[PDB]
RNA sequence: GGGUCGUUAGCUCAGUUGGUAGAGCAGUUGACUUUUAAUCAAUUGGUCGCAGGUUCGAAUCCUGCACGACCCACCA
RNA sequence: AAUUGAAGAGUUUGAUCAUGGCUCAGAUUGAACGCUGGCGGCAGGCCUAACACAUGCAAGUCGAACGGUAACAGGAAGAAGCUUGCUUCUUUGCUGACGAGUGGCGGACGGGUGAGUAAUGUCUGGGAAACUGCCUGAUGGAGGGGGAUAACUACUGGAAACGGUAGCUAAUACCGCAUAACGUCGCAAGACCAAAGAGGGGGACCUUCGGGCCUCUUGCCAUCGGAUGUGCCCAGAUGGGAUUAGCUAGUAGGUGGGGUAACGGCUCACCUAGGCGACGAUCCCUAGCUGGUCUGAGAGGAUGACCAGCCACACUGGAACUGAGACACGGUCCAGACUCCUACGGGAGGCAGCAGUGGGGAAUAUUGCACAAUGGGCGCAAGCCUGAUGCAGCCAUGCCGCGUGUAUGAAGAAGGCCUUCGGGUUGUAAAGUACUUUCAGCGGGGAGGAAGGGAGUAAAGUUAAUACCUUUGCUCAUUGACGUUACCCGCAGAAGAAGCACCGGCUAACUCCGUGCCAGCAGCCGCGGUAAUACGGAGGGUGCAAGCGUUAAUCGGAAUUACUGGGCGUAAAGCGCACGCAGGCGGUUUGUUAAGUCAGAUGUGAAAUCCCCGGGCUCAACCUGGGAACUGCAUCUGAUACUGGCAA
């Protein structure tokens, strides 16, 4: 119904807006990997690597994401440029 | 709860009494005993072993008035304990409350010990105890509410009782109308004459 | 319901009658309507009255209805009477709740046959007070008719025994008086003057046994199932439990929560026409005419004695006598009771237009108070008018 | 298809009646039985002796 | 939040406290990790009317067991053995 | 509240210019009989749902109610 | 000390003994109905409609998170009357306090119901590839800035619901930079990853007179553990049906990518062609599961109402967000049905939460009270919310108690009744007479459920401080929904209170008249055709009791599904016979192994409930303490006769 507790709805749906665009650019960073690692650009995605490194680590520590979650993302991923390193 | 209606006919649906209508008139006589319960009393009591072991019942029930629902239970009481079934029903069929002021004395007839007690005159241990269920544990005290003391329902049956046979399983003092509970009874002392190896097989089935 | 209703002047159980067609509830509307501006209050046309959709594409009043209003002065509460002769039982009904009655008479129609049946049934019902309106005279221009109509009034309410010697005749036009004549709406406001100074307060019996005699029964959703009708006697508030007293075997529940057009009560005295809600009883539960007194005080008696004044034909009444085995309509404040009567032992029937009583019996019990006055009729007309001599 | 108990009814091929379970092993085809003096079924006059049994209410007296 | 609490037993007018050591998100007389002791406040004198083994609550508290009011109480009852 | 229709020996049913109510199965009484059926003989049975009015006269037309089964409103 | 426990009868026949059904004698209930009725105690109370539900209420709180005040109690600069402080009354968030807003934590619980589902569930014992706010132990840091928006203003959309454009503005809101490690990635090297500040009191220093600053309470952030809860996996046990024999496609598995907190066809891509199934896979039907419950001597059969654990659902089908945790009863969005509003564009909504209505049915409750106690949420706390919980109501629905009286009384009454009309019985029953007075009734005293919270004040720690804060004592003030309490006392008077079924045998207790295969009884056999012990009523007796009986359901008796613990020549029942796959079983000797087996130990077998032994309610029912058990399973270490595997 009308509950006096709907804050917290319109609290998430001003939480989903950023969330969306956190996790949004998050993603597009690894997006970046992807788009080096079909060519071979290993350098470039290692100043990438230590780019998005930051970046996704950050995310991890605000409560967007688990900890866990986004090391899974530096596990594989360094075995990927290391299957090219 | 109690029958409320003429306790000389039980006495003569069975024959036997068993201290009905003490009184004033000690021995009944004016029932013309043992055969008229009613219109066809000069019917043979054929009596089926069905009929043995409920009019067991008839005896022991139509004593302290217990009732069946009540009566029933004190069966599965008697056997849930250790042993010998029909002598522990007894041992719980003599605590009882109102059946105690029979046997101080207090109470000429059934129906008065009854009443007496329910009449706020007793007091065990310090306590008035209204119900006449109370199965009176033994080495316990009890005594008369001093303003039902002494009254003329007790020395008219006070008196008389110093005729009877007077048990052993307790004593009172009845000076000041001081009553002690004493040890817990044994099939020797009591009645003597009541089966009750027919009622513990009547609630066999 | 909504916003306890603040108990203001006396109300005064009112409610127009007459006969059928000569503008009743119309009328009513333009009370209500041209008291809305004495009281404000109020704005109860035409369809806000004759609200059933049985009655909405014929325009007529088949069922016992009830409005609010009232003038500075008191308060009131009306009955709309249904003018037809098939559905005079509902007008019994109708007129059952009354201490004062409005009679409608068209000026132009003088004292028809449902008027006298009005008037007959407005006679054993027990209303004491008949104040007469001429309604319908924009139709009439000629003012030496008016003082035969006038005088007929006047032959009608004497005809057996009424007020009928001042009774005030107040001359207006119901259609007019609603869509806006000024100059009859004042009439209706002189009517409205007579309507509080012919009527005294009715005295109410509060300090004796709570009664509540059943109008009829609804189920508003929400709350339970509704009983209304008027409060003969005392006062209760929501906790009594009561004896359902009626045409079948008694019923014991406790009364709960009383309002008056979506007016809540706390407590409701002797004479208010209410509802009443009880605790956790059927629609099915509860018929339309029983009595509603306090648990264990009244016997539903069928055996008494009874005086009672037939009527002849030429009366208003029956065309020849009755023998030991007539069995009419008996209404006991509120519903019909057929009753197989029997005369005693002198006679065998006697002629109508007389005074006699006798030993009668009922195929449904009630209460039977033994010297109220009750109603009679059959086939129609009113064949009786009695009063219970005696009960058993 | 119940069976009606006691002497004389009222019934009128209507009226709802309750219904109780027993086959009168005098008739091959009832199972059922009818509720004396319940909702519609009234009891029979003029009874005495168990009139739990027949639906019949203790006489006014 | 795991805390010793009563659980409110008992019948009409005739209450009861076992004292336990159950969940905060648990409803009250159900679920409880384990249970020690009891609290009778209507045994007002008679042989035994509370109880609470404290060695073992001991390893509750000094876990971060909290305490409800009444229990603490029951605690300040005998403050650790009196 | 209202608006229409239904009800006949005990059961199943008849019965319209309005003119003394019929048909079986029952069943009642006999006889033979232990009691019946059977068989031979005889045979009552509604006070035409309950009341009233009209008619000269009413199962029949008109009124009112009771009891149902079918229809719309029932809404402090 | 912890189950000291097992009854039969009627009924086939002219009669018998079997085989064998049918029915009853007992216990039980979430019960309904008929008739009848005093109260109190503890319990239960929608089994169908998981159909729709009008209204109130069911989850909030923190100023000690931030800008602020919409009102009140104050001071304050002040102003009006007018007895110049007697008061009026504008401004001031300066304060107590505090709408709305923002932010935090909560709403993922408590409470409801049993639609689903025969396995993802559940009970049970193990297991590894995980996560866990609130509480807490130990390791440290807690540096310093930035850029917006709500509030509120100005115009204003829209009937309303409910917003928009353009600006003001702080935060324990958000975003980087510094700093990172016992933390992550990683062979390593290397690289990267955080935050929050508020409040009390206060001495010097200090006063742009804001405060810095010092101390204490406390919180924020990163880390490892405990604790607690969740997700996952496997084995085993867990309905009926073969008149269902085949079922399966991402279905079985590998490799590689991706995915989640974590393993995984979890999900994809390619290859392989497997996987389940006669000790029953599928499909269909039913269904919440267990602890326990009713019964039963037991074994088992039925069952799982309340209560307690778990699972699932929250108008219908589905989806996703925030968040530690939901893919959410009182959250969002979508589509739909179903009700409502409307200015006709467009909007509102979920009682399977507590009460209450309609509806359905054999059938089940008040739109009562308090947060006094307990439990949870939030807060430093006081307090604030709580239809959880605790009470009262309503109902004989069930189990326990007492009551409707006690004693005398032959005249052996009246009347009813049988009559041998001799007399007997009803019947000490009644009146009478002599006593008592429970429970209501009514008038008075009156427990205990109450712990703590508050100020005051006192003492020791902490601290620069005899401040504050924290731990511990005493006083006063008090705080009880129930509640005209539980209970004690007193008044008056047997005064207000016994029905209900049976009465042929089964099975307790019999006669009279009326009806005559008619009217009816009935669980079983069978009663009634003119003397009914079975019908009707009368009398009396009988059995149980404020209920008694009827009806339905379950077990029993039923060894009539037999494992305990049955039979197959004629009673139901040997396939017509045979070969024969799996199946089940196996001579004799020894060695070995130790699965079955047995032994002992461990862990677990939740609690409650049954049972034994105590205690407290005037007793009891009930509540509660300890004890025993949970007959199980799994692991360990042993014995190895026998059964089995292996060898000879
Ligand atoms: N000329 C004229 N016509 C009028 C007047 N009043 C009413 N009419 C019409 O008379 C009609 C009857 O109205 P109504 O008020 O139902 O009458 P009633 O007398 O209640 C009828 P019922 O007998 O059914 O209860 C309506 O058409 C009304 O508009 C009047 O004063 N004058
Ligand atoms: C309801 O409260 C009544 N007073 C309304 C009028 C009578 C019933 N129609
Ligand atoms: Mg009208």
């Amino acid at each position: 119904n009308i509950k006096s507790a709907k804050k917290r709805a319109i609290q998430s749906e001003k939480a989903r807006k950023h969330n969306a665009s956190r996790r949004s650019m998050m993603r597009t960073f690894i997006k970046k990997v992807y788009a080096a690692i079909e060519a071979g650009d290993k350098a470039a995605a290692q100043k990438a690597f230590n780019e998005m490194q930051p970046i996704v680590d950050r995310q991890a520590a605000k409560g967007l994401i688990h900890k866990n979650k986004a090391a899974r993302h530096k596990a594989n991923l360094t075995a990927q440029i290391n299957k090219l390193a | 709860a109690r029958y409320l209606g003429p306790k000389l006919k039980l006495s003569r649906r069975e024959g036997t009494d068993l201290f009905l209508k003490s009184g004033v008139r000690a021995i009944d006589t004016k029932c013309k005993i043992e055969q008229a319960p009613g219109q066809h009393g000069a019917r043979k009591p054929r009596l089926s072993d069905y009929g043995v072991q409920l009019r067991e019942k008839q005896k022991v029930r139509r004593i302290y008035g217990v009732l069946e629902r009540q009566f029933r239970n004190y069966y599965k009481e008697a056997a849930r304990l250790k042993g010998n079934t029909g002598e522990n029903l007894l041992a719980l069929l003599e605590g009882r409350l109102d059946n105690v002021v029979y046997r101080m004395g207090f109470g000429a007839t059934r129906a008065e010990a009854r009443q007496l007690v329910s009449h706020k005159a007793i007091m065990v241990n310090g306590r008035v105890v209204n119900i006449a269920s109370y199965q009176v544990s033994p080495n316990d005290v009890v005594s008369i509410r001093e303003k039902a003391k002494k009254q003329s329902r007790v020395k008219a049956a006070l008196e008389l009782a110093e005729q009877r046979e007077k048990p052993t399983w307790l004593e009172v003092d009845a000076g000041k109308m001081e009553g002690t509970f004493k040890r817990k009874p044994e099939r020797s002392d009591l009645s003597a004459d009541i089966n009750e190896h027919l009622i513990v097989e009547l609630y066999s089935k | 319901s909504k916003e306890k209703f603040e108990r203001t002047k006396p109300h005064v159980n009112v409610g127009t009658i007459g006969h059928v067609d000569h503008g009743k509830t119309t009328l009513t509307a333009a009370i209500t309507t041209v008291l809305a501006k004495t009281y404000g209050g109020a704005a109860r046309a035409f369809d806000q009255i004759d609200n059933a959709p049985e009655e909405k594409a014929r325009g007529i009043t088949i069922n016992t209805s009830h409005v609010e209003y009232d003038t500075p002065t008191r308060h009131y509460a009306h009955v709309d009477c249904p003018g037809h002769a098939d559905y005079v039982k509902n007008m019994i009904t109708g007129a059952a709740q009354m201490d004062g009655a409005i009679l409608v008479v068209a000026a132009t129609d003088g004292p028809m046959p449902q008027t006298r049946e009005h008037i007959l049934l407005g006679r054993q019902v027990g209303v004491p007070y008949i104040i007469v309106f001429l309604n319908k005279c924009d139709m009439v221009d000629d003012e030496e008719l008016l003082e035969l109509v006038e005088m007929e009034v006047r032959e009608l309410l004497s005809q057996y025994d009424f007020p009928g010697d001042d009774t005030p005749i107040v001359r207006g036009s119901a259609l007019k008086a609603l869509e806006g004549d000024a100059e009859w709406e004042a009439k209706i406001l002189e009517l409205a003057g007579f309507l509080d100074s012919y009527i005294p307060e009715p005295e109410r019996a509060i300090d004796k046994p709570f009664l509540l005699p059943i109008e009829d029964v609804f189920s508003i959703s929400g709350r339970g199932t509704v009983v209304t009708g008027r409060v003969e006697r005392g006062i209760i508030k929501v906790g009594e439990e009561v004896e359902i007293v009626g045409i079948k075997e008694t019923q014991k529940s406790t009364c709960t929560g009383v309002e008056m057009f979506r007016k809540l009560l706390d407590e409701g005295r002797a004479g208010e026409n209410v509802g009443v809600l009880l605790r956790g009883i059927k629609r099915e539960e509860i018929e339309r005419g029983q009595v509603l007194a306090k648990p264990g005080t009244i016997k539903p008696h069928t055996k008494f004695e009874s005086e009672v004044y037939i009527l002849s034909k030429d009366e208003g009444g029956r065309h020849t006598p009755f023998f030991k085995g007539y069995r009419p309509q008996f209404y006991f404040r509120t519903t019909d009771v057929t009753g197989t009567i029997e005369l005693p032992e002198g006679v065998e029937m006697v002629m109508p237009g007389d005074n006699i009583k006798m030993v009668v019996t009922l195929i449904h019990p009630i209460a039977m108070d033994d010297g109220l006055r009750f109603a009679i009729r059959e086939g129609g007309r009113t064949v009786g008018a009695g009063v219970v001599a005696k009960v058993l | 298809t119940s069976y009606i108990g006691g002497e004389g009814h009222n019934l009128q091929e209507h009226s709802v009646i309750l219904i109780r379970g027993g086959r009168v092993k005098d008739l091959p085809g009832v199972r059922y039985h009818t509720v004396r003096g319940a909702l519609d079924c009234s009891g029979v006059k003029d009874r005495k002796q168990a009139r739990s049994k027949y639906g019949v209410k203790r006489p006014k007296a | 939040m795991v805390t010793i609490r009563l659980a409110r037993h008992g019948a009409k007018k005739r209450p009861f406290y076992q004292v336990v050591v159950a969940d905060s998100r648990n409803a009250r007389n159900g679920r409880f990790i384990e249970r020690v002791g009891f609290f009778n406040p209507i045994a007002s004198e008679k042989e035994e009317g509370t109880r609470l083994d404290l060695d073992r609550i001991a390893h509750w508290v000094g876990q971060g067991a909290t305490i409800s009011d009444r229990v603490a109480a029951l605690i300040k009852e005998v403050n650790k053995a009196a």
